[PDB]
Formats: C-alpha cells, structure tokens, sequence
C-alpha cells in the first residue's frame, strides 16, 4: 500500500526521461495500474494504462511519444518519455484501477507523484 | 465517446448545512464511479469509490447514491476546512474521463 | 433367385437393384463440454453476469447429475461381475460400453487439469483420443474481449448477458439420448471439424445423415467446474458382399368382373441363399445401396417366397377396398394395365382393345406405336424392352372375416356330427 | 338406407349428417423466389454484406441444385414413357412436369422485366406469374431512408441481421416444401399472393384445407439466385346424393357380462352404396367434409346388413378395458345398459332394474328425472324419443382365433381315428 | 399370484414389483388471461402501440369466439336438462364441469369487476395475470423519464409483438405446460394456496398433460376465461404391476418365443395386463388417469398363474428377441444358438437337444463366456438349480392357409 | 381555458418563496402540468415537472432545493423555492402537457406569469 | 442527450418573400414539436403544436411540417407585426429543452 | 479526368448567381458529386450533395437557399444561389464522392474553383 | 458525426520522422481521405480509403487505422512537405473536416 517517486525534475525541450514508482505491500500481480496527469491550475486529465499481460492503452495527445512497462516479478512501474513537448508540464501520479466487481477486499491506492 | 459534465461549477455555504453536488453522464457508465477530494498542495484521494462504499477512514458525513447516468453525493453538515474541490470519474472504459470541479467553499 | 420378367403376369413390379451396408466396429471419442467461458484479464468484467448464468444452469445440471445416480448397474466393477435384477441383450451390450468408460477416467481427468485455464475454443489430446469445446469462447474472444477498449464494461456486460441468455435457451432443447445434430448446430456448426483427425473424411453425403442419427450418452456431470461428458461411437461402414434390396409395388388384378391385389411387403431382400422381405424404417436410402444399424431381414410366409422365386401359381390374393391400388404402370418402355377399369384405345382414340374376360392384365409391347389409357396419348419407346394362370390361394386381412369364416366352420362340422 | 331408430335396441348410435367436397380440378400458378434484393441509388451501401449472405446461401442452393440432376425422368401427346418403373401417382406428377416445361419460355421473359425493380410483389399474365424478392419492403421504407441519417455503417450492420435472420428462417422447412412455410416468409397470408384466382371465394375451413397442398421445386437457377415453385390451388364442388354420419357404441348386456358391437368411427351413404369413411387425412367442416379423395372403403357384408336394418346379423365382441361407454343420452332420454351402472326414477330411493333378457334399456315422458349412478337429469319435453339375439360372436385378437383354429384341427383328427 | 420362479424355465422373465397412482377427485381452479397491460400514469404513451396490438389481437380473439357459439351444449340449464343431439359418457363428465363454471359466473364476473383497474401482475381472492406486466413496471414505464416516448414506444411494441407470436402458438384444448411457459412461472408459484406443494418430481409431470377449456371470451375487454382441474393422487391398496420380457427357446434347432404383453397386472384376485402407454413412470408408482388393466386371454392368465404346459408358442421371425439374459447372478440362455463357454474359455457346454434353455447357478463354476465376452459371477445370487402343446401364428396370411386347409379336409370327409 | 398564476415578487437571496397557479375551465386531473423559465434577453428553458400522481421530476439546475406539488381537489398548482441564488431572476410560467396521442380533443394552454 | 438547434440565428426579409426557419435535432425526438412566438413584452403563445396541427385563431400563413430529426417552419407572405423570436420544443421527453432563437425584419 | 470549373464573380448581397463545372475524360452517369467550400484563411467545408437520380442533400448553413442540379447527357454540374449573405464569401470546389468499395477502378479528382 | 484531429501545430526538422492523427466520435469504418492543401492551391490526395496510395504520390507517404482512430506518418521529411493536412470522412452522404495541422 506504498508507492514511490522517481524522476521528477526539468529537463530541455525534446529530451527523454524516466518515471518509476515503486510499489509494495499487496497482491501487485492481479491489478490494472494507469498513470494521472494534473497541469498546474487546470482539471485533472489521463495518460495512459498497462494491464496485467502489457497489452497497453494511450490517451491520443500523447500517442506514439511515451512507453509504458511493468516490471511484475520486482513489483515496479516504470515510464518513458520521448520526444516531449511544453505542454506536458504537470504532476504525474501513478494509480490502481479497481476490479469490476464488489469484493470487500478492494481497497484503491495513490501515488504520492512527482513534479516534473 | 463518453462524456461528464457536473453542477454547480461555484457553491456558497456555511458550516451545518448541507450540500448537493451532481455529476451526470452522457452515456450509461452504470455503478462504476468513484469520488475524489482534491485540495490545494495535496495528493487527490478517495472518498466513494463505487458510488455506494465508504473507503475506510472516511468520515460517515459523506453520503453517496445513485445509478445508471445520474448521480450525486451529499454531505450531512460541512467542516469550515472541507471547502476542497470534488470530482466524479467513470472507469467503465479502459480510458477514464473526470468532470469540471465544484468549490463548495 | 427372383425372376422379375415372370412376376409381371401377376401385378408384381420389382424395381432395379441397390446394395446394402452396415456397421459393425464403432470408434469411441469423448466430448468434454466445459460450459463456462474465460474472459483472459478483462479486469472482472462479466463477473456478474457469469453468476446469473451459473444460476440458470444450476436448473438443467442438478437434476441430470441426480437422474445418473438414481440410474441401476447391469455390471458392477474378465469385464466384470453381473450384479443382481434383470438384464436382457440388448442392455448387456450398453453396459459393456459403459464399463469401457471407467478404463478412460484417469486419461479423461488429466486432459481436464491440462485445459483447467485456456482460451482455446476447440482443442484436441491423444495418446484415447478426447475432445473439449468451451461455451461461446470463440464469440467472447472475437468481439467482447475486444470491445472493451471502446464501449465499456457496461455494454460489453449486457452484449454477455444476452448472448448467455441466448446460449441457455438454445440448451434445454437437446437436454430436455441427446441427438448428434442438435449438439454439432449448437456449439458452432460441422461434424468433420469436430473430429478433425478420423474416419470422417472418407464419408458421403448419406454416410453423414446416418451418423446423426446415432445418439450419445451422458456418462458424467461434475457440479463444481460445470460440465459434462458425453461418449460418441462414430460407424465404420463397410459393404457387405452378395447382397441385394429391391422394391415391390402392386396393381389390380381382374377376376371375373372385380378387383383383386397380390399383398407383398414394401421391400425385398436376398443375401446368399436367404431370400426374405426387410424393413427400411430405420434405415437411410441411397443411390447406391443402403444403411442399417441392424440387419432389416425377417422371415416372410413360405407361399410368399414359393411366388417371389418365380413360381406363380403360389401368390396369394386379397379384395381391393379403397382407391390405393393403381391400375396401370409404366414397366419398361410399354403399360401393363387392367384394361377393364381402365379404358386402352392405344392408337386412336377411336381404337379401342378389350382384354378378355379370362385373362387378368394386358401387356403391350411395338405393337402399337402409341397408346392411351383415359385421355392422355403416349408414344412407346424403342430403346427399351419387354416381352408378351390360377391363383386360388386367396386371403383376408381383417379379422371380422375370418371369424365368421371360423364360426361357419363350427357350424358346419356339428352338422356334420348331427 | 342407413336407419338410426331401430339400431339403439342395440347400442349403436348415429350423429347428424354431413356433406363431402371433394377437389376434381387445380389452378396452376408459378411463384419466383428472388432472394437477393436490391438497393437503388444506395452507392453500393449493401455490398460486402450481399456477398456474406450469397456465400451463406451458397451452402444450401447448391445441394439443392445436385438433387434435381439425380431425380429419374418418369417422361420424355404428352411426352414419352421412358424407361424403368413408375405407378400411377408418379405419373399424375410426371403430366405436372412436362406442363410446367412446356410453359418455361414465357417464365423466361418475366424474369428479364424483372431484373432491375424495387418492387416487393409482381404479376403478370401472357400464364400469370408472381415474383417475391428476399426483404425488398423492409429495404425500401426503412433501410434505404435509414442512410440518410445515420451511415453507411449503422445501416450495413441493420441490413447483414436482417439477412442473417431470413437466411435462419429459410432451410427450416427448405431443408414438398408446404404453403405455411412461404406464407410466414415475409409475413402475407394467402388471400394476398393470389390477388386474381379462386381464393376469394372461400370459407374458413376452405383455407386449412389449402395450406395442406404441398409445392414443388421445379427450378434453380444459381447465377442469379432464385427459386420457381408450382402452386396447385384446388376447385371444391360439392358431391351430390352423398352423406356422412358418425357411429359410437355404448355397452351390451347379456347374461351379466358386457359386450359390444364394432364399428368404424364414420359411415357414409352414396346413392346405392353403403359403407365406411376413413377421414384421417380430411378436413371437418360445419356442414361437410373436404377430402382429397373419395375415402370410402368396402366394409364387411355382415356390418352392411347390421346399418340397413337388418338388426339380427351385427357381430359382437368382448369388452376388455373401460372405453366403451356404459351410458349415454340421444333425445330427451337416457340408453344405458341398467344392469352395470344403477338407474333410477324421480326418487334416489327409486330403482329401475332391466330383465335378465333385455339388454339395455330405452326411457323417454317416462320419469320426469332419472338418476344415472349419483347425478340426476330433467328428461326434456320436447324429445322425439320413442319406447333379439346377435348369434355372430367375434375375436380382435389373433391368439384367440389360433386356440380356436387348434381346437377345430383337434376335433378333426378326433373325427376319423 | 404370478410365480416367478418356476416362468423361468420358459423364458419368460419378470422385473421387480410397482404401485399404482389414481386420480379420482380433482380440485377446480380459475384462471383469467387479461391481454391488454395497463400503464399507470404515462400521459397516454403507448396508446398508438396498443391499438396497433388489439388490431392484431383481433385476428385471433374473433375466430375464437364463432367457434366457441357454434359449440353444441349437452344438457341445457339438477343438474339440468338432457338436450337434443348425440352425446356418450365421456362427454358427460366435460358437461357437469361446464355447469359448474355457469353457476360460478356470477362471482367470476364480481372479481373481474374488482380487478378492471389495477397493476399487479397476479391476484388472488381465484387468480388472474395481465398480459406483459412485469415488464411494463419494471423498466417500461421507468425508462419513459429517461429516453422519451419514442423508444420506450418502440421496445413496448417489439415486446407486444413478441408476445403475439409467442401466442397464435398456444393456441393455433390448450396444454396446462405452454401457458406456464408464455409466462415465466412454475405450476406451484400459479397455484400456490393449493395441494400442489405436496408433489414430487414425477407427479408434478402428470398434471402437465391434461388439457385445460376455454369458457369464456369477451372482446370488449379483451380476456380469457380458463378452467383447471388439479387431481388428487391417491395410491391404491394391494394393485401390484410387473414387466416381463422373453427370450429364445430352443426346440429342435429352431427358435421360439412366449408372446406376452409388456406390462402384467394383479389386483385383489384380478390377473391381467396393464397398457401404460399413456401412463407416467415412477421409482415406485405407475401414475395412470384411467384404471389400465384390460382383460387378458384365458390361456395366459393360466400359464403366468403357474400351469406352466397351456402357456403358447410362436416362430422367431426377426433379430429382436434376445437369446441370453441376467437374471440372479447368473445367466440363461439358449446354449444350442448361442456359444457358451465355462471356468476355460476353450471349455464348452451343450445344452441336450431336448432342453430349451439353460440355466447356470454360479455354483456351477465361476466364470461363464458368451460367444466373446467373459463374466466372473455373483457369490449372493438367489438363482436356483417339458412340452407346450400349444403353437399359434400371429399373421393373418398364416391363420387364412390353415383355415383353406381344413377347409379342404372337410371337403374331402364329406366324399 | 384559464390558467391564472400568482405569488410573485422579490426576496433577499437565499430565502423561500410560494407561486401559485390557479387552474379552470377544464379537467385538471388528467394533465401532466411543467414549468418553464424566460431569462431577460435570453432563450426559455424548462425548469420542473409534475404529473398526476406525483411523480415530481426536476431539472438538472434546481434539483434538489425545489419542491412541487399538486391538489387533484381544489383545482390547485404551488411551487416552493429553498437557498435562492442569484442566477434564477426571471419569469416563471404554468404550463400543461401534451397528451401524446392525436385526438381531436386535445388544447393547449399559458400562463400570465409571475416577474420574479 | 437531447439537443436542439436552429439556423439561421439572425434573418433579413422583405414584405411578402418567404421566410424559413430549420430546428436540428441531435437525436429522433419524434413527431412532438411546438412553434412558439415571442414578440417583446407579451406572453409567449402557440402557433403549430404537433408540427402538422395549427391552433384556432392563428392565420393561414403559417406553415409547418417534417419528421424525425428535421423539421422546418415556412410563411408565405410576411406582414409588418410578424418581428419577434420564435423557438422550437420538444415535449418528447418530460425534461422539455429549447432552440436558442432567431430574429426577422 | 479534369473537372473545370466556370462562373463567379463579385456581387452585392442578395443576388444570384450560377456556376458551371464541366466534366470530361470519365465516366459521369455512375459518380456522386458534393460542393465544397473554403473561406479565406479558413479550414474546408461542406455545401451540398447530389446522387445520380437528383436525390439532393443540404448543409444548414446554406439549406433552404441554395439549388443544385446537373445533366447527364452533357456532362455538367450547376449550382444555384439566391438571397446571398456576407458570410458565403470562399472558393467553391466541384468533386467527386468515392464508391464505397474496393475496386481497382476508382481515381477520384478535383477541380480548380472559383472565387466568387 | 464530429472528427478531432490532433496535434494542431508541429514543429520539425528535415528527415525525421512524423505521426498525425484524426479520431471520430462514432464508428466511421475505413472511410477516410488524406488531402493535402498549400496555401494558393487546389488541395491534393494523398492515401483515399486511409490505405490506398494515389497514383503518382512519393512513396514516403502511407496510413493506417481503422474504426475510430487513424494516424499517418511520413518516412522521411522534405523542403516541400510543409502544408496543412486533412482528414474528411465521407461515411454519411453528408461530409465533414476535420479542424487541420500546419508541420513546418
């Protein structure tokens, strides 16, 4: 029930970087983990999402720029970015999806997030 | 495709009384929705996170029901530091979408 | 030994010859019908839906695992021991086949575990051979596992919903022997797919019509992962030798101004030296010769057979009592009608020919080059061919009469003894 | 001749008469299935379903196609007689076949007008032909409008359900074909297909009556996708100086043990020709019977004697289970055999008991309530009721006439030695 | 007073014993099909779909009504009078049960008028359904506040035509079971103030095919009126049924066989069959409407009494009588016809040509063979350690040539 | 015929206020009855909704802090208001139903309105 | 999900022209439609109110008729008094909704 | 396979006018043709559209005052406008509507306009 | 049927690679067309059923996509490629733009 920050910082204009928060303290191999973006003073947004199985799902602004992977046997979430732009300047949160049924045993969790 | 609009954008109150905030969806998301307490420098959180469960250390002022495209949560009596914003997101499609906001004040 | 050429005298036509084919070595196969379907990593979606379905089902499947229970044993378990009530032939060769099944368990429980987690509709493992198709898994893979990128849980669940539904329906109308068709046209359709590798390849038309009409057996129902198996037993046909199968069919006979008819049986059959009639109930027509699960022959009257073997003057006959029975045909190239009933001017329709009183039927060959029977003109046909008598075996087929004929014989004979 | 007064002193009871019709002559008319619609103006909006629906239909033209080609040719004036065997209701079948080819070339020309239309019904006559064409109505008003406002895929999507249903509705019964079967397609109702025939003139039971004639298939074209069916509509004339009843039987007393006398469920009359009617495969109606044959066949000289008057020459059986009723009221009165199931006058304590010699018994403007068992009746007034040995004994069974067949054979040996 | 053991030197074989159920009591009920649903406050919306739907209704409601008048009445209305016509014991009964629902009119017509309006899919006071209600209450009139009128409009007339067609199939008497499937009950749920409850299994299949009447129809509000008869079961006392089943008999080398029914009976001192075709099978009951038994002939009463030499004979014709069977442990067959094969498979064992059957004990060694196949036998087996004279033909060709013959021989006698 | 309407006026904002509409001349207890706002310069826009038998649906805008009713007896219409805002100045109107059907006995009717 | 919406906003005609006014719905709303006339400082009235029916007291010129999704309002001769906004309602749902108007010389 | 386009030209509000696109080089009797539009520093728009059958389809912006038609048997394409406004003030394209279909066959074309 | 298009502005070098995108609100199946509009000239077409290559445009331009989300992407880049792309949808008889993006 713990997630970590990695990564946050600035970077130039068309750089790359890389995200990870780490997690620990529940069953990380039967959930669906998707990433949060928050602009500074502006409404909430999404990123994108990894299921269990590294399928992968993109939200468009950010199609064919960033890479998504998970790391199931170190219980680790890591991002990439490339090709960035001015836009892209928000807290990044990495987040648990809650399964589709009404299972007492769901909790639901938060990344603390980074600033970059 | 799916869409989310909630009202009012801009409430008034007072500590004790009581308050309404709607979340209505353009499509049927059904009984998958969750509420989230944002406040200034702070990590969002959950408050109902299914529209009818009270995550655990939540105070029991919050309220939450409804069904299909219709919803609302409503509080009891107000706190004068609970003046945060409040959002209403649907994750009944891989890709989420949240409302507007709501400064209960 | 039937002279078809002589019968004609008497009314009796034997139409052209066919073959005959039976099985007698079945191939065994198991069905394993796993009736709920997996979603891969859908995060739980159907969940809901799956429950509701396990509920409708819980309907059909506890009273077939209660109704195999209540089920007695003729062997209970050289191939076994006899075990206590009665049991005829018939039953004996069924328990055989069921005891057949016990030997199978251990192999059948390992393919279960092997496909406990899979996503693979149809799928095959042999040693013996076992088969294993699961619910709607092709429909859920095609377009519901993919639909949740774009819809939602919410109608990809209503979209499972209905389709299980459906599914149930389509159920309790084979499980209310369970009939081959009703089982291939359920899950997604065919007979050779199912049973890719096997002697289905080398089959006709009419060889797939007679396997299904086979029926399965249900030999097992679990309760806890539901499903339930079924024993299939596909025929080996093979064409026996010196075998033939005709038809008969008869037309009215003229006895002194009446009408009279030679009452044979539907078909007739030789095999080697045995000459006897066959029942084709069962069985599956041809264009080459027919199917029978089992040999169709049964023992005619002698008489019946003295006539069929050429001898004529042995036939019987009966009184004609209903508008059935024809009074002309077209035997091969020609007529052979009663020209009483039926009017016969053949080459004009101012021409006329009577048979005389005496004689039964008339036979024209050629002789006259075309012929009419009551308003309709025929021509003759050269390419074909054909050629130009006491009963007294008559019969009757009521029993009113031959009481009173019983009952005139008691008469008779106590005027007799008085 | 048959007498319906004199046969109660027996226990056989007549119904009231009825008619027959019968169908001497049909209406020939030949009905195209077009299967594949069309779509006007559309842009091609269809295709890529129409070649689904045609690889669908392809699974069942295409054996249907082979079993023409395998089918003998009992004909080839009218034709020639060919070769092999063939009785007469093959040919009386055979005669429809070569009339339905000596008309083949005008069904040609129809087809031609017909290519391009959008039309769900039509007709003409040189011969009078009718063409259906697959869903053409559900095109025109709601397909072909829908792709104005909502797309070519929303539309594609509606149009491949709609084939995929009318392709499951066919090989239902495709797979003689009936007329309900062509009737349901396509929701119509008979009196609609054949506007200019016969149909108008008929009643209800004139239509059942019709929907039991099976179709035919006479051709199958499998390049354009299309079926020709022969429709036999019949002309029902009604027979004269014939009539029909109906014969129950009701339990025979004699010496204390119950019998009966057999007969069939329907009689009928002709003229001067006396006997039974198998109605199996006929139609009952208000006032008569619609038969595709004369169903009269000869009965047994000792029952035609017993039906015209002649009461001392029926034949009895043995009651063995209990359906043969025991009693039974016609005309203001009761016949039941009184010695099994009690009778009784006005009063419950009142009895009527039947000599040891009578064997049923006939009451009228005798007792003004009879009592049968527990239940009571009030004998109508306005009734026009009014107040023997059988010496032939029968056996149904054929183990009974063997025994006895066993004993005579004994007897005769017995005789000589 | 059937003798088991001794009928097995014969062939013929008997299965262990069962009872018998009757009806003779039934319990009347009503029940009342109102076709048109009512809306509760939907400003009128679904009144175009509604006559759309009493405009097809029409075409069914009308032919049954003519048919219904052009009925002949039996007795014209204690318990009446007899009427005019032709009508037999079996028309009788059907008679009194339509004069019994004419005196019940009155309340019938009461109830029907304290129901005209109201929502509830099922009452009871007898018990009376509307149509497609269910449905209705349950997301039609809700779902009006939320897609509008049009397509709340649209899926009530796709459920109404559904259920048109569903209809026309019931009835185009009408089966108890096709009503309980038009709406998704059981029979007990109908019934449920009733004697239904104490059923079983194979009980509850029986009252699934009587046939239930039509008595009423109105067409001004569109209704029809049913009658149910419900039996009361009640197992006779010292009614016993068997099956029997035979086998080949050698004599001669030629096959013969005991011709029997397929079911025997005895009740009291009454021995006949029993023709259960129409009958409903039970673990221990034979559920019949009407008593069964027919009388059987003399001879073969006598011969399943006991008098083993008066039971007949007749040819083997077809491969449909067996010619082995397990009987107590062990087997009996005809060995002449049928290998059989002791303890060493190559061991056999000949029935003498003047035995018909052979009858093993499992004393007399352990394991038997049939031609192929080998069984091991049961130690607990209660098994134990001859002319006809009578030969009858069961086809009537057969019966007219013996009867020439004898003809001919008086023929001959007479000289 | 006549649908009078009355209880109009201005109150501090926040408070409670009672309208009243009147109704006669015709069958009351079968129309569905709504109300409809008119901004100054702006477009009309539907507010509420009543039926026979309260069924009491309601806007998005002023659901929950307005309460409706109806009297099948007197002939009666009121509304009720609760924590007015700023944002509702305009004029209110009582307005009937259609029955959704085409009989030929079918009307419409307006109200005068209140200022408000 | 309902919306309504009309073009042209604003409209420049002369005496006796024609004058033609469109309502767009974003889905099938059905044969119920109103057309209403708002002439400033008068009470809004009714002129068509099943887009086929015309009230009594309203003059021959107005015109209305359409189905499904479009619908649209003609006159055939204007007259001086006949500058005012007109609207268009739907009254297939209970929740009515509103065009946002048009103007005419 | 060359569309050209005729007609246009300045003109005060309120008149009319009458374009011509000629077509040559395929063929015509079997094709759907739209008018699209592109105002000065503005991204492309629809007009209007007619089937071969002159089924006839509007946009909202110009329904009710526009007038189009064509000719079979001589190849062209006219558009009609009456009661002009400011604000149809663009480049009007005459095109073609592709088959919906696969086939090897379809080429598709534009023409060069006129500015109008 | 509303058609999104996004980036709106680009900014890139000669010889890299580039992606733009178009979505739909609803299903408008393999419908789509790519044209391409320099300022003062008749636009072009590039790919017309979101695959199929005009005759006589380079080789450096292809698509792909289907149902809802489509994208084209450029090999590599040239003087002559900077222009302002479409994506028209042609599904219902009447057509619709998408809003445009300028590459640089």
């Amino acid at each position: 029930v713990q997630l970590l920050e990695s990564g946050g910082g600035l970077v130039r204009p068309g750089g790359s970087l890389r995200l990870s928060c780490a997690a620990s303290g529940f069953t990380f191999s039967k959930y669906v983990m998707a990433w949060v973006r928050q602009a500074p003073g502006k409404g909430l947004e999404w990123v994108s999402s990894i299921t269990s199985g590294e399928r992968t799902f993109y939200a468009d602004s950010v199609k064919g720029r960033f890479t998504v992977s998970r790391d199931n046997s170190k219980y680790t979430l890591d991002l990439e970015m490339s090709r960035l732009r001015a836009e892209d300047t928000a807290v990044y949160y990495c987040a648990k999806m809650f399964k589709w049924d009404y299972d007492t045993s769901d909790f639901g969790v938060w990344g603390q997030g980074t600033l970059v | 495709d799916f869409q989310m609009t909630q009202s009012p954008s801009t409430l008034s109150a007072s500590v004790g009384d009581r308050v309404t905030i709607t979340c209505r969806a353009s499509q049927s998301v059904g009984n998958w929705l969750t509420w989230y307490q944002h406040k200034p420098g702070k990590a969002p959180k959950i408050l109902i996170y299914k529209a009818s469960t009270l995550q655990s250390g939540v105070p029991s002022r919050f309220s939450g029901s409804g069904s299909g495209t219709e919803f609302t949560l409503t509080i009891s009596s107000l706190q004068p530091d609970d003046f945060a914003t409040y959002y209403c997101q649907q994750f009944n499609t891989y890709s989420w979408t949240f409302g507007q906001g709501t400064r209960v004040e | 030994q039937i002279d078809i050429t002589k019968l004609q005298h008497v009314g009796v036509l034997v139409n052209s010859p066919k073959g005959m084919k039976i099985s007698q070595n079945f191939e065994t196969r198991y069905l394993i019908l796993s009736l709920i379907p997996k979603i891969e990593d859908s995060n739980s979606c159907g969940d809901q839906q799956i429950k509701q379905y396990k509920r409708l089902l819980d309907r059909l499947i506890i009273p077939l695992y209660d109704g195999l229970k209540l089920q007695k044993d003729v062997i209970v378990t050289v191939i076994g021991t006899i075990a206590l009530g009665v049991a005829t032939s018939a039953q004996i060769t069924a328990a055989v086949a069921l005891v057949e099944a016990k030997q199978a368990k251990s192999d059948i429980e390992k393919l279960k575990e092997a496909i406990r987690d899979t996503n693979k509709a149809v799928q095959s493992v042999c040693s013996n051979c076992i088969v294993a198709i699961k619910s709607v898994q092709d429909y859920v893979n095609k377009e519901i596992v993919p639909s949740i990128a774009r819809l939602g849980c919410e109608a990809a669940g209503l979209q499972l919903g209905i389709a299980l539904t459906q599914h149930y329906s389509e159920l309790t109308n084979c499980f209310g022997g369970i009939k081959l068709q009703c089982i291939a046209s359920l899950y997604r359709t065919n007979i050779t797919e199912i049973f890719t590798t096997s002697t289905v390849d080398k089959y006709d038309i009419y060889d797939l019509l007679f396997t299904e009409s086979i029926k399965v057996r249900v030999i097992d129902v679990d309760l806890n992962d539901y499903s339930i198996t079924l024993q299939v037993r596909l025929p080996l046909l093979t064409r026996l030798l010196n075998t033939q199968i005709y038809k008969v069919d008869s037309i009215s006979y003229n006895i002194q101004n009446r009408e009279w008819y030679i009452p044979l049986p539907s078909h007739i059959m030789t095999k080697g030296a045995f000459l006897g009639g066959a029942d084709v109930k069962e069985c599956i027509e041809a264009f080459s010769s027919y199917i029978c699960p089992s040999d169709p022959g049964f023992v005619l009257n002698h008489e019946m057979e003295s006539c069929l073997s050429g001898n004529i003057s042995q036939c019987p006959r009966t009184t004609v009592t209903s508008d059935i029975v024809p009074r002309y045909a077209f035997v091969n190239g020609g007529v052979v009608a009663n020209c009483i009933t039926t009017t016969c001017t053949c080459n004009g329709i101012g021409n006329r020919i009577n048979q005389p009183p005496d004689q039964g039927v008339k036979i024209i060959t050629k002789e006259c080059n075309t012929i009419g029977i009551n308003g309709m003109l025929f021509n003759t046909n050269k390419e074909g061919t054909l050629a130009f008598i006491t009963l007294n075996n008559s019969v009757a087929l009521d029993p009113i009469d031959i009481s009173i004929e019983l009952n005139k014989v008691k008469s008779d004979l106590e005027e007799s003894k008085e």
